[PDB]
């Protein structure tokens, strides 16, 4: 018998898990690959093998305890399998140093996109418009004149044409021309700087969604109740040696292999 | 055609008028030559309807086309019904397709709409029958559009 | 999110899906060996009795109508109006 | 394909209809807050006919020997004749009618009068003249006011929205403006002592029977 | 066949018979009882009474509800993916 | 020619605008309206018959209703060039116009073309909006149509109270496009709301509601 209110679900809000809302959450950080014991980390107080007991964590069940999550902290971030299609397209939109939307209230067919009501509809419409500007453009028309310039805040710099490269992203740059994969970090980093303005124009929401948490710093961990594998096990592994070759400061191939390795796993789990 | 019209006594009267039946469409252009009534002008494309007159007469016209398939084969349905599926197709202000095309919840459930759902930031407002049953609820439609509870000031 | 007992605005009649869903409330209620409210002159059937109650005025509920923008009015059933 | 773009569409409490994400579709159901169910074609007298017919039948001028009431419709018909008071109440219902002709055939262009509407007058009548056992061969003790008063007073009765606002109000007089049309040209004065014969009986039965079938119309939120 | 299916669904949705449509439709996955935050939403909450979400930082705003198991299943998947559904007893 | 099949589809036009400019709630008398083809064919002449245009052009008030309503709103002028393609310096004159007036709306009625060039004076000085019109779609009142029905525009006031009783969130009013030929008949702004009173064959009058998208 429960202390707590009956009630039924009226709504249900999606969104993204944070990284700082993972980790506010989790019964355990969690990171070394074994299940004597028990029961390293992992599976904790997660927990509950079965039958007695009884956690921790909590205190029933199994068939009681709901079950409750961990967390692995990435080495590296990694891009979640399902995102890297609006990833691509965000960066396709946003000027890829500053962080700036590419195209704004200034441009003629901009406006009439920016109305669009229905977020889906209109980040369609904004990637259709932007995907064309290959300048983060420090000045603009208006009117007017053309004489009379006006200007916006970015910056400069060029833009380059994305790739899907199976799980990377890679760029290309002029106006011959410069490859170069564009790594998470980077990714990051440029979405982070993206304005509350900016990125809800593109259809994401400050609270629920943030484009930034598309990219995964911090893998929930699900209890013995959703996997009654070992992929995480894999993950896990994965993971060591990308930290095990960064603390011997190893070449960059290196880490490259070993950070792909992990984005491999986060992906495929997923 | 034959026109009922009010005579100058009252009763309706047929007066019979030349009406011109066109095969293809400018209503814009047409509507314009002197010697026609511009008031009364019609065509059976809802869509230039709503382009020339704007879509309170497009949603009209729209109704009139539905109407006369149903009326085509003898058959009759109450106002309401077309009325409310002319309102639908109308509601956002430009002519909506239907059968087109086109929650939560759930029969792919193609993870790909949760995805998205999760990057919107969706809020599911939970009145389908479908994500009711996923979560073992009564759906708030008819018989459950209300709750229920114990009175506690009944003698 | 709750309106006074003197500004309802909604209908003093039950619905007929009000009516049903109370009908059938009370019925597995009776058909469960809860306690029951008039004198059954012959009645064994719970549907049967809770219309009985329903009729004679007797059935402690009150149905909680939602408006569109969350807001709620209660009324009881023994307040309501029952022609169908 | 019409089930899925229609499927969520609900009627709710305050009469509207919107969708699950709560938006208005019609701001009452139908244009006219009634289930289809409860409907019926019935004619709309008022409209058809030369003037000269309309005219006829419907005016009364007791300030004239020829246009009054007969003293055999009614038992105060001689009490009635000259009366200027009550001819001014009887100005208000001509106009009233006069009004509604001129603007049903605005409504239907081409005079069609029969139309889907709540509420069988016609029966309601046909069922007073057989419950009362109605003598058709003698004067009614309906005086004027009764009917020209209990006509107004039952509109304002027909109730489809409730709120005590200016809007819905507005609404609400909307909602039953084709519906008074007919009622007021089914229960003109004349129309009811010389073609019905109702007594001052039948009469408050077909009232308030008109008004228990009308509000047995209404559409129940909660119609999917 | 003998079946309840889309065309079945829609006609006692036009009847608005919702407890028969909850009672077809559902399943023997019986109730289980799982408690959410009143703040996030999510079954993070660790319920001796016995209570706290962390957080939130919650402990006096809490609820229970009964859903399917698959329900509670598919939440926990979709979470494990990094996305959030959260669950309220409200509206916005 | 026939160049009299065009003083025709000029003073129709002419016609419609002052209908336009006066549903919109600005002071034209009814008979102004009516003005004859043969009035008009003299009261702007220039023999060879002709236009001629820039005569045409003229200012327009609110009226004491208007401002009862909508008390803000201002005058209006409404200009008729002139030549059948318009650049950008003739646009200019008109813009500037407009601005040294404190006039809130202009309408620039043309004839063929503005360039897309010159296009882009136009949401240049806030608030005073301009709009345009070829005359072709000026040439026949749309809203006189057996199918358009009556559409009101609401104050903010009557708005706020409609949102109220309704207790709606604007985004649940039915929608009306800001390039609908109705709204930009009446030269509704985004948010503003119609009440389009239509007759119907259920009630006889039924009252919906548009916001200008
Ligand atoms: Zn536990
Ligand atoms: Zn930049
Ligand atoms: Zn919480």
């Amino acid at each position: 018998y429960s202390s707590a209110p009956l009630r039924t679900v009226k709504e249900v809000q999606f969104g993204l898990f944070s990284p700082e809302e993972v980790r506010a959450i989790s019964v355990a950080k969690i990171r070394f690959p074994e299940t004597a014991k028990i029961g390293g980390l992992n599976d904790p107080r997660l927990g509950s093998i079965d039958r007695n007991l009884k956690c921790q964590t909590c205190q029933e069940g199994m068939n009681e305890c709901p079950g409750h999550f961990g967390h692995i902290d990435l080495a590296k971030p990694v891009f979640h399998v399902g995102f890297i299609a609006k990833i691509k397209k965000v960066c396709e939109c946003v000027c890829m140093h500053c962080g700036k939307l590419l195209l704004d209230e200034h441009n003629e067919l901009m406006r009439q996109a920016l109305a669009i009501k229905d977020s889906k509809k209109r980040f369609a419409a904004i990637w259709t418009l932007c995907k064309t500007k290959m300048v983060c453009e420090t000045d603009v028309p208006s009117e007017d004149d053309p004489t009379q310039l006006v200007s916006r805040g970015g910056c400069g710099n060029t833009q380059p044409t994305i790739r899907k490269d199976g799980l990377k992203l890679v760029g290309s740059w002029k106006k011959e021309p410069e490859l170069r994969v564009l790594s998470t970090e980077e990714i990051l980093n440029i979405f982070k700087h993206i304005s509350v303005k900016d990125f809800t124009s593109l259809g994401f929401n400050e609270v629920f969604s943030r484009p930034e948490w598309m990219i995964l710093t911090c893998l929930p961990v699900p209890p013995p109740p959703v996997r009654p594998t070992f992929k995480l096990a894999d993950i896990l592994k994965a993971n060591i040696s990308l930290e095990t070759l960064e603390h011997n400061g190893a070449p960059h191939h290196a880490i490259e292999e070993a950070e792909s390795l992990l984005q491999f796993h986060v992906a495929t789990y997923m | 055609y034959d026109r009922k019209v009010p005579s100058p006594t009252g009763e309706y009267v047929k007066e019979p008028e030349w009406v011109l039946e066109t095969d293809g469409v400018n209503l814009s252009e047409v509507m314009t030559v002197p010697g026609i009534d511009p008031t009364r002008i019609y065509t059976n494309s809802f869509i230039d309807i709503m382009e020339v007159l704007g879509i309170e007469a497009g949603r009209a016209a729209l109704y009139k086309e539905v109407y006369n398939v149903i009326a085509s084969d003898g058959s009759y349905v109450n106002y309401r019904h077309m009325a409310l599926l002319v309102d639908v197709m109308t509601t956002q202000g430009g002519l909506t397709s239907v059968t087109r095309h086109g929650m939560r919840c759930s029969f792919e459930e193609t993870v790909e709409i949760l995805f998205e759902a999760g990057a919107s930031a969706e809020l599911d407002d939970c009145r389908g029958v479908s994500e009711n049953v996923i979560l073992g609820q009564m759906a708030p439609i008819g018989t459950g559009a209300f709750d229920v509870m114990i009175d506690e000031e009944s003698l | 999110k709750a309106i006074p007992k003197d500004q309802r605005a909604t209908t003093p009649y039950m619905t007929k899906y009000e009516r049903a869903r109370i009908l059938g409330t009370r019925a597995l209620q009776i058909s469960m060996n809860a306690p029951v409210f008039v004198d059954l002159e012959g009645e064994t059937d719970p549907l049967r009795i809770a219309m009985k109650e329903l009729a004679e005025k007797k059935i402690p509920l009150v149905i909680r109508r939602y408006l569109p923008d969350g807001s709620f009015e209660d009324w009881s059933v023994e307040e309501l109006i029952v022609d169908l | 394909r019409l089930v899925k773009a229609l499927e969520d569409i609900m009627v709710h409490y305050d009469n509207t209809t919107r969708n699950s994400l709560g938006n208005v579709i019609q701001f009452i159901y139908g244009e006219d807050g009634m289930d289809a169910a409860h409907i019926e074609k019935q004619s709309l007298d008022t409209i058809g006919g030369s003037d000269a017919a309309f005219e006829k039948r419907y005016r009364v001028d007791l300030l004239n020997t020829d246009h009054t009431l007969d003293p055999s419709l009614l038992e105060s018909g001689s009490e009635i004749l000259g009366d200027l008071k009550l001819q001014v109440l009887l100005d208000e219902e001509y106009k009233q009618l006069v009004k509604d002709r001129k603007f049903l055939r605005e409504v239907f262009v081409d005079g069609e009068a029969n139309w889907p509407l709540p509420v069988n007058i016609r029966r309601i009548i046909q069922n007073a003249q057989q419950t009362f056992h109605i003598d058709h061969t003698k004067p009614s003790d309906l005086t004027i006011k009764d009917i020209v008063l209990g006509v107004k007073d039952l509109q304002e009765n027909l109730l489809v929205l409730r709120g005590k606002n200016e809007i819905i109000q507005n609404a609400q007089r909307d909602a039953v403006t084709l519906f008074c049309c007919l009622l007021r040209s089914r229960l003109a004065t004349r129309r009811v002592l010389q073609e019905y014969r109702l007594t001052k009986q039948a009469f408050d039965w077909v009232l308030s029977n008109i008004e228990a079938q009308f509000l047995r119309s209404v559409v129940h939120p909660g119609e999917m | 066949g003998l079946r309840f299916g889309e065309m079945e669904r829609d006609c006692m949705i036009a009847h608005g018979a919702a407890s028969f449509l909850k009672e077809r439709l559902m399943e023997a996955s019986d109730a289980f009882r799982v408690h959410i935050c009143g703040i996030c939403g999510l079954m993070t909450v660790i319920a001796h009474n016995q209570f706290e979400c962390k957080g939130c930082d919650n402990k006096i705003d809490i609820y229970q509800i009964h859903i399917p198991y698959a329900a509670k299943l598919l939440f926990q998947e979709l979470m494990a993916m990094n996305i959030t559904p959260r669950l309220y007893t409200d509206r916005s | 020619q026939e160049n009299e099949r065009n003083i025709s589809r000029l003073w129709r036009a002419f016609r419609t605008v002052k209908e336009m400019v006066k549903d919109r709630g600005y002071f034209i008398t009814q008979e102004e309206v009516e003005l004859p083809l043969e009035d008009f064919k003299a009261k702007y002449c220039d023999s060879m018959g002709r236009p001629q245009r820039k005569m045409m052009s003229f200012q327009a008030n609110p009226t004491e209703e208007s401002i009862s309503k909508f008390p803000d709103m201002g005058s209006l002028w409404v200009e008729f060039c002139d030549e059948p393609s318009v650049g950008v310096k003739t646009m200019k004159t008109f813009v500037i116009h407009i601005q040294e007036k404190n006039f809130q709306t202009g309408i620039f009625v043309y004839q063929n073309n503005i360039t897309p060039s010159a296009m882009k004076l136009v949401p240049s000085i806030p608030p005073a909006t301009i709009e345009t019109f070829n005359e072709a779609a000026l040439v026949v009142n749309i809203t006189h149509h057996e199918l358009v029905p009556k559409h009101i525009r609401l104050s903010s006031d009557e708005k706020r109270e409609l949102l109220k009783r309704y207790r709606l969130k604007e985004s649940q009013l039915p929608r009306i496009q800001r390039a609908d030929p109705v709204a930009l008949y009446l030269g509704l702004k985004r948010g503003e709301v119609v009440k389009i009173i239509r007759k119907s064959e259920t009630s006889g009058r039924y009252a919906s509601y548009r916001i200008c998208m």
